């Protein structure tokens, strides 16, 4: 089979240097002169930046002259000037060349930090500069004589040197002279004689920088590039239809600054063509070469010299560098964004009578939208002539293309999108609905996932136009598909404000309301009961009513019973579906019990009647909500009768220590504290007086004297279901609030008396002023610091996808609660849910296995380890999976918006880095720095050191600087001393044992330590553990798996110890190096099988190595990048996310995962 | 030292030269003088150098050149130039019957007259790179008989200039120094056949050129010698100015170019300069020189600096009618009227508006605008050279249209219709190409071509394609 010449389906990418005779096969052909358009006539001016001739025809399919103007004519080549007709787009291909009179260095190699030009000859910058500026002579191939290779002259130096030998010595200067050093290099001898050099002697500081450069050496010369091609010959043009001299209003014209470089660059190199010709003196030509060598750099990265500027302009000319770069820290169009096609976007508002999987959408933005739909649809019918005839029927707005609209809608799903994307649930799908008006409407449960306002939030649409669009958009994309957060298994769908405080008024109960104490048959005539006015909506009442369990095999049992229960619930239970028992309903329905239904009914009927049910549940929390007639008055907020009291008595201790600081019995700080702390507990004695009279001061009568309950005032009851409002701004309502603190943080010792309710006066409110003003710069700053974190995370995840099904390995993390202090931080049924366990696991007794080996554990498999008493269970997790360059979704669990295991192909670094970062505008040494350098394995200012090796230790030497510390091992040697500066207070026992990572001081620990002493399951505990104490401690759930990818990414390379293949010292992927040493462990060598230890990166610095160059390119320095790749001739197989975005092909995960696999298999093999 | 920038590594490095005194400069003219005079008096003495002259000039009466073409004129109109060639062609012909010794008294004089032509430069140019590449021809020669003997046969170069000297053409020391016994005697048989038979073009340069191998070398290199003298001391002089070059390129400062190529012009200008400098006239240096840098700067600038290149005559007009707006400015109280510069102007003044316009520069594309964002100008500049996809489709949509109502007539009607047109075929047809590929021609296809668009005229046929004019 003839494998291919022309275009295929192309692979991989490669970036490497270019050819004098390479760069002209891309020229067309050489661009002579600086002209650009004639002036009148606006046609080019031949072997121009602009040209026909070179490049191509102004206008389609016609010669520039106007002898052909056919379509034709085509593959013809103009007699009068050669312009083949062809299309202009062409002009925006063909590239072009100027053949250089004086060598040139290239910028990019020249000044990039570590320079290559340098490196590659072993010879300091400086100097190379130095020797390019005509400032001084350098030898190349000195011979014998009495100089070196490599060394500098001067002048004078080279005069009498030249005198002493004139032959078998040779010294040139400029750009000739580095690129006659360049060419004369031989790698190969180099390599020889370093790696002599290497072997003989041995110093660490010898062999490091040896063994470093015979490295890059070698690379170099297996890339295939020569040194020779860091100084151009030849400099390549951009076609001239990406530099556009294109013309505006008003007969203006407006051209790239690409033009002014290139144009300088002709300019200057044919006038050194002119000064040879007249042989001019050598001043002349020199200066004329260093201008033409300024010209080129600038032209290439301008910046790096002078920073020329434009043409009458100020600002600094973008040069080809800039191009590629971009702007905005590191965006190349695919980062930043991109416009796209049928989309649209409006104010959006609430919409209640939708269901979840559907949303409202403008008649008018849809007729736009679905445009090209409506037209094929339109004339397939036969509604309309042709195309034409049908945009004039859709411009006429006749009345019969809304229904075409209506069947082209119908199955047709649409995206939904907010500004601030985080987590995936930022776009969602939904079923279109045409409705007049201009607004969006938003099915009100999905407003939680959004974190949408309705105070003029706006929302985005995209359609999805290809049919694997819209079946992505449906089974993954859409609302239905999603009801739980992908952090943690609860339910995103949770019932949000109004919802909950109709639900919460319907079940509660009063003591005494129209039918106390009565009985009725079923819910149904509860409810009749109810509106017609008889019953109250709150009473005690026992009523009949059948609950479904379905804990028979596969179903469902039916039981009946007689209930004490309210009007409101026994009407309620109407909605609840099947198997759910009655005693969810019994109660007072608060949004966590709302929210547990919800869950519990997911769990037990699955997928659908779950959906129904939260929809349901929505109607009815809206129209109950509606007849509860619940508001809001100045009377409803009640301020403490004893507040005045609390006020003046904590007024008085403040006058008793102010005498006591008058007569000296007290210093000032002291006092300070005192009053701080009299004023405090002042403020916590009005809350919790507030507090009491607010919640049970409803005092009501049933068929006796007196009783009290739970009061029905409106704003607590608000405060109470969690519908809005809480405790601390109640707080501030009725009772005093807080004390303020001045900008230094200084928190001032006379509090604010007064409250909302009342009036603040001048003082107390400008106190508050600044309280607010740090509270949303602090919120508006927090927000960028959780973008910048999410960035740092997908960029050290993304391409982390689950691969391959099963690495089967016994490995994983033990899992038992978290028991902090006192009882219980977090259940050890949370830790261990959604997971599998690494193996089976025992009763009390033995030989019955509760949980078989490797299974998931749902809510049975958990409620059945929490029946029996198991406190420890071992968990297989990412961080440990055997699986190379991948999860297996055996090892990760079964987190989802689904509850079934994880899918084959997701891709679960990225949604783990979004669930990390979802959260981190809701939290506060701790904080969210903290979080930041937890993931950036930060070591800390005060840090503390571990014991080196086990066994007793005593303290060795005496002060200067240290004193040091002597380890002695039961068996084993006893060389390790570390030097302990003796200034910093000890722990540890000068006549005890000490284990490896014990105490020899106080403070926190770098990680890198607790890694490479307590080990690696060790270090990620402690990464996971300290992460989620931060997120916890602020009431945020995450589950640890995420965490626990992005800990696996950050000890994904590592540094061999032992040999037998590769080098030592060099950091490299566990993965690599873990399938080199299995693979070496048997054929090959017997065993020759090297030891490494394990690194710990920090995510900012793990984000750093990525295989593919165009990724590199994208996040990182892309200057540094495009060269440094460059000189390795690196190969990008793509193979990843981001680059197989950036290149715009179907993404190596997901729906895609089908075609890449499909490919990777195909290649490398038959 | 270097403080990069090479504004500076240039103003420092030619800040060494030190500047010339009032006597040194005539010292460097008077070098030229002798360099230059050398090298025209070492062209006069090539008998090849004037037969080519009078070559020339027998194309010249014969019209197929012009007197500007060959010289400047003597040193002295085309009789004075006929008669004055007669007296070239005089000495030639007088000079070369004399070869017989006494020969000598007039080839001298032979030079003389030669030297009262004045060539042009072009001219002279190509005679002293005949003459170089002449000893190309030699050194040829010369090298093949050294390589063939010493590399090749293995003699040494110590004996093999011995009877070399004097000679290198006749078989004095070919055939007569092989039998010299010497151990690089008998060796010399190997190459004898390659030698001798080169050696025919070794003896024909003594033919054409009219001098042996020996004078040959002597002329000519005693021309380079002239003209490295020349050389050296022109690029002395230049080395010297550069000075008042970089004085003059400040004054052209923000014209928009760069200052060092405003001063590398400049330094062109000076090099031309001392070119075309003569000292006999009593005419400072200085002053000379400043003019024709000034010239090279100016003239550079109005060419080269713009985006868009004008010619001279319309850059110097728009400079016209900056002046007027100058003093019209104050005048007039707040500006003249678009067409008050305009009979201000001599030309026909409603040029104006129209070189108003070509004058102004293009805006720099990547002109950031507002909101200090990634908005850039280009981002802005929509594609009006796209066609859009809603009439893209209907470009599809006509020619199923057409194709569906040409199935609709006859065969040949279709044909003919299909023909008339350019309708799924290569260009279209005349009515009389139509003509000879159906057999029957002229007026008859233009009848059936009719009726069809007859038959496509009224509705049902015209229905489908009447709802394609909008
Ligand atoms: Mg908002
Ligand atoms: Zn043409
Ligand atoms: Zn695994």
């Amino acid at each position: 089979l003839k494998a291919q010449t022309k275009t295929e389906e192309f692979d991989a990418i490669k970036i490497a240097l270019a050819s004098p005779d390479m760069i002209r096969s891309w020229s067309f052909g050489e661009v002579k002169k600086p002209e650009t358009i004639n002036y009148r006539t606006f046609k080019p001016e031949r072997d121009g930046l602009f040209c026909a001739r070179i490049f191509g025809p102004v206008k389609d399919y016609e010669c520039l002259c106007g002898k052909y103007k056919r379509l034709k004519h085509r593959g013809v080549i103009c007699e009068k000037c050669g312009v083949e007709v062809t299309q202009t787009k062409v002009r925006r291909e063909r590239m072009g060349h100027i053949e250089l009179a004086s060598p040139t260095a290239h910028i990019w190699f020249l000044k990039s930090l570590p320079s290559r030009i340098g490196l590659l000859l072993d010879m300091p910058l400086r100097d190379i500069e130095r020797v390019l500026y005509f400032e001084s002579y350098v030898v190349i191939e000195g011979g014998m004589t009495n100089l070196e290779r490599q060394q500098i002259l001067t002048e004078e130096q080279y005069l009498d040197a030249l005198e002493e030998f004139g032959d078998e010595f040779d010294a040139k200067m400029g750009a000739e002279a580095i690129q006659a050093l360049l060419k004369s290099m031989d790698l190969e001898q180099e390599c020889e004689q370093l790696r002599e050099e290497l072997n003989e002697t041995n110093s660490e500081t010898k062999r490091k920088k040896l063994t470093k450069r015979i490295k890059l050496l070698e690379a170099f010369v297996q890339s295939g590039n020569k040194p020779e091609w860091m100084i151009l010959t030849v400099l390549p043009v951009l076609p001239p239809d990406l530099r556009p001299l294109v013309p505006l209003d008003g007969g203006r014209f407006a051209t790239s600054d690409l033009n002014d470089l290139y144009r300088r660059v002709i300019n200057r190199n044919n006038r050194l063509k002119r000064l040879l010709d007249l042989a001019a003196p050598d001043i002349i030509v020199r200066n004329e070469k260093r201008m033409l060598q300024e010209a080129v750099d600038a032209l290439l990265d301008n910046g790096r010299r002078g920073r020329a500027i434009t043409g009458s302009n100020k600002r600094p000319l973008k040069s080809l560098a800039d191009m590629i770069k971009g702007k905005q820290g590191r965006f190349r169009q695919n980062l930043l964004g991109k416009r796209v096609d049928y989309s649209g976007r409006s104010v959006i508002t609430v919409g209640p009578y939708l269901r979840l999987h559907q949303c409202g959408l403008p008649k008018k933005m849809a007729l736009e939208l679905f445009k090209p739909f409506i037209y094929g649809k339109l004339e397939l019918r036969g509604l309309a002539t042709t195309i034409k005839a049908a945009k004039k029927m859709v411009e006429r707005e006749e009345a019969v293309v809304w229904d075409i609209l209506d069947e082209v809608i119908r199955e047709h799903p649409v995206l939904l999108n907010r500004a601030p994307t985080l987590h995936r649930l930022g776009i969602q799908a939904f079923e279109p609905v045409l409705i007049e008006g201009k607004a969006i409407q938003l099915h009100p449960l999905v407003c939680a996932a959004y974190n949408a306002d309705f105070d003029g939030d706006q929302m985005a649409v995209h359609v999805p136009l290809t049919l694997e669009a819209q079946l992505e958009a449906r089974a993954l994309m859409m609302s239905t598909n999603n009801i739980l957060s992908p952090a943690n298994g609860e339910p995103i769908i949770v019932p949000s404000q109004d919802v909950v405080l109709g639900l919460y008024y319907m079940t509660r109960d009063c003591v005494n309301a129209k039918g106390e104490g009565m009985v009725l048959t079923g819910p149904k005539e509860a409810e009749r009961l109810y509106r017609s006015g008889l019953a109250s909506l709150h009473a005690r009442v026992k009523v009949r009513i059948t609950e479904y369990e379905k804990d028979a095999n596969g179903e469902l049992v039916a039981k009946t019973s007689l209930k004490d229960t309210t009007v409101g619930r026994a009407i309620l239970w109407m909605i609840v579906p099947k198997g759910l028992p009655y005693s969810i309903v019994n109660q007072a329905l608060g949004k966590k019990a709302i929210s547990k239904m919800l869950n519990t009914c997911y769990r037990i009927l699955g997928l659908k009647p779950t959906v129904i049910f939260a929809d349901q549940i929505m109607y009815t929390g809206f129209a109950y909500a509606a007849r509860s007639g619940a508001s809001v008055g100045i009377d409803d907020m009640v301020i403490p009768e004893k507040k005045h009291e609390i006020i003046s008595e904590a007024e008085a201790e403040v006058a008793e220590i102010q005498e006591q600081f008058q007569s000296g019995l007290v210093t000032a700080g002291e006092r300070y504290n005192k009053v701080i702390d009299i004023w405090a507990a002042a403020n916590d004695r009005v809350s919790k007086a507030m507090m009491d009279n607010l919640q049970t001061e409803t005092v009501i009568n049933r068929d006796g004297q007196e009783e009290k309950q739970v009061s029905f005032n409106s704003i607590y009851m608000m405060a109470d279901s969690g519908a809005r409002g809480s405790a601390a701004q109640i707080r501030q309502l009725a009772g005093m609030r807080g004390l303020m603190a001045k900008p230094d943080g200084s928190i001032i010792e006379t509090p604010i008396t007064a409250n909302f309710r009342e009036g603040l006066n001048v003082l107390q409110y400008f106190i508050s002023t600044h309280g607010a003003r740090k509270g949303l710069a602090d919120t508006a700053l927090k927000t960028a610091n959780s973008g910048y974190l999410t960035r740092r995370l997908v960029d050290v995840a993304q391409d982390l996808v689950v691969t391959e099904d099963d690495c089967g390995t016994h490995e994983g993390i033990m899992m038992t609660p978290v028991i902090e202090g006192g009882d219980v931080k977090e259940p050890l049924r949370d830790r261990v849910l959604g997971r599998v366990t690494a193996e089976d696991v025992l009763k009390p007794g033995t030989a019955d296995i509760l949980v078989p080996r490797n299974t998931l554990l749902h809510e049975q498999w958990c409620d059945l380890l929490e029946e029996n008493s198991v406190d420890a269970v071992k968990v297989r997790s990412v961080v440990s999976c055997d699986t190379d360059f991948g999860v297996c979704a055996h090892c990760y669990g079964r987190d989802l918006a689904r509850g079934h295991i994880i899918n084959k192909g997701e891709a679960i670094g990225v949604i783990a880095a979004q669930s990390i970062g979802e959260p981190g505008t809701q939290l506060t040494t701790g904080g969210l720095p903290r979080v930041a350098d937890l993931f950036e394995a930060r070591r800390p200012k005060e840090p503390a050191i571990l014991a080196e090796i086990s066994g007793i230790v005593s303290f060795g030497k005496e002060t200067k600087g240290k004193r040091r510390l002597v380890i002695t091992p039961v068996d084993g040697s006893d060389p390790y001393e570390e030097m302990i500066p003796k200034w910093r207070q000890l722990n540890v026992f000068e006549g005890e044992r000490v284990e490896r990572g014990d105490v020899i001081s106080d403070g926190p620990e770098a990680p890198h330590d607790i890694l490479r002493l307590r080990g690696v399951h060790a270090v990620t505990r402690y990464i996971v553990n300290e992460v989620q104490d931060v997120y916890r401690l602020q009431g945020v759930k995450i589950n640890d798996k995420h965490i626990e990818v992005i800990v696996r990414q950050m000890l994904r390379k590592a540094t061999i110890v032992n040999a037998g293949s590769s080098d030592f010292l060099e950091g490299e992927q566990v993965e690599y190096s873990r399938v080199k040493i299995a693979n070496r462990e048997l054929e090959a060598n017997g065993k020759v099988g090297a030891t490494y230890s394990r690194d710990l990166l920090g995510i900012t610095k793990a984000s750093l190595a990525t295989e593919s160059f165009i990724s590199a390119a994208s996040f990182q320095e892309t200057t540094r990048v495009l060269t440094e790749a460059a000189v390795a001739g690196k190969r990008d197989e793509l193979r990843g996310l981001k680059e197989n975005v950036i290149v715009g092909r179907l993404i190596p995960a997901g729906t895609g995962y089908a075609y890449h696999q499909d490919r990777m298999r195909r290649r490398a093999a038959g | 030292g270097r403080t990069t920038d090479p504004v500076r590594m240039y103003m420092r490095e030619m800040g060494t030269v030190e500047l010339l005194t009032r006597e040194g400069e005539i010292d460097i003219a008077k070098r030229i003088e002798d360099g230059i005079n050398q090298v025209q008096c070492s062209v006069a003495e090539y008998p090849e150098a004037i037969t080519y002259l009078l070559e020339q000039y027998d194309r010249v009466e014969a019209e197929e050149a012009r007197l500007s073409d060959l010289i400047t004129g003597f040193v002295d109109d085309p009789e004075l130039a006929r008669e004055k060639f007669a007296e070239l062609r005089a000495q030639y012909v007088v000079t070369r019957d004399t070869i017989k010794a006494t020969a000598q008294e007039e080839i001298l004089k032979l030079s003389e007259v030669f030297k009262q032509f004045r060539l042009v430069p072009k001219q002279f140019d190509y005679l002293v790179n005949s003459m170089r590449v002449m000893m190309d021809r030699v050194r040829t020669q010369e090298r093949l008989i050294m390589k063939l003997c010493v590399e090749q046969c293995k003699m040494p170069k110590k004996n093999f200039i011995t009877l070399f000297t004097g000679n290198e053409t006749s078989d004095t020391w070919f055939n007569a120094a092989i039998a010299m016994n010497k151990p690089w005697s008998e060796k010399l048989h190997d190459v004898s056949e390659e030698v001798h038979r080169a050696l025919q073009k070794l003896q024909q340069i003594e033919e054409e050129t009219g001098l042996t191998i020996e004078q040959v070398k002597d002329i000519n290199r005693r021309m380079s010698i002239g003209e490295a003298k020349a050389r050296r001391a022109k690029k002395e002089m230049v080395e010297a100015n550069l000075r008042l070059v970089i004085s003059i390129a400040k004054k052209y400062t923000n014209r928009g170019l760069q200052f060092l190529d405003l001063i590398q012009e400049g330094n062109i200008g000076l090099m031309k300069a001392v070119d075309k400098f003569e000292y006999r006239r009593g005419y400072k240096f200085s002053t000379y020189a400043t003019w024709w840098i000034r010239q090279a700067i100016t003239r550079s600038i109005a060419d080269q600096a713009r985006t868009i290149r004008i010619p001279v005559h319309m850059i110097e007009t728009i400079n016209k009618l900056n002046r007027i707006s100058r003093q019209m400015l104050q005048e007039m109280g707040r500006e003249p009227t678009p067409e008050e510069l305009a009979e201000r102007m001599l030309m026909p003044e409603d040029k104006i508006r129209k070189v108003l316009k070509i004058a102004k520069e293009p805006i720099s594309m990547e002109t950031p605008i507002g909101d200090d964002e990634d908005s850039h100008l280009g981002d802005f500049i929509e594609d009006t050279t796209l066609e859009l996809p809603l009439d893209s489709a209907t470009t599809e949509s006509l020619r199923a249209a057409t194709h569906d109502v040409l199935a609709g007539l006859t065969a040949r009607e279709a044909k003919v219709l299909r023909m008339r047109f350019g309708i799924d075929m290569n260009t279209d047809y005349t009515l009389e190409e139509v003509g000879k590929q159906f057999d029957v021609t002229r007026e008859r296809i233009r009848q059936i071509e009719a009726k069809a668009l007859r038959k496509l005229r009224h509705p049902s046929r015209s229905e489908v394609l009447r709802s394609f004019l909008d």
